[PDB]
């Protein structure tokens, strides 16, 4: 009950699905840059912080 | 000493707490000198000597 001409339609459907998946999964989260997350990297320096203005 | 105190600088709780046991050192320094020459009753020292040996009330 499934002719062989109907296969590439199914393949196209699944290609659309997996492409919709990979366009999201291709994205990734980079390194965090919030200073509040890294303030203790500077708090723990071997010298006190110079607020120079 | 600079290394140790540069690390004390980085602490959060110990650098404000671990010094509170230090006055106790001076307490001992003062009380020891108070006790080196404290005048006491001869009768109580002969009747109740502190941690002296051969006191039967202690057991030995």
């Amino acid at each position: 009950d499934v002719p062989i001409e109907k296969i590439p339609e199914h393949a196209n459907v699944l290609l659309k699905k997996i492409d919709a998946c990979l366009e999201i999964l291709s994205k990734d989260i980079g390194e965090v840059t919030d200073a509040e997350a890294h303030e203790m990297y500077f708090e723990t320096s071997k010298f006190q912080i110079l607020h120079i203005y | 000493f600079y290394n140790l105190y540069n690390f004390v600088r980085i602490g959060r709780v110990s650098k404000y707490v671990c010094w509170l046991s230090l006055p106790l050192v001076f307490q001992r320094m003062w009380m020891k000198n108070r006790a080196t020459g404290m005048e006491y009753d001869i009768d109580l020292e002969n009747y109740a000597p502190f941690e002296a040996k051969k006191n039967p009330m202690h057991g030995h």
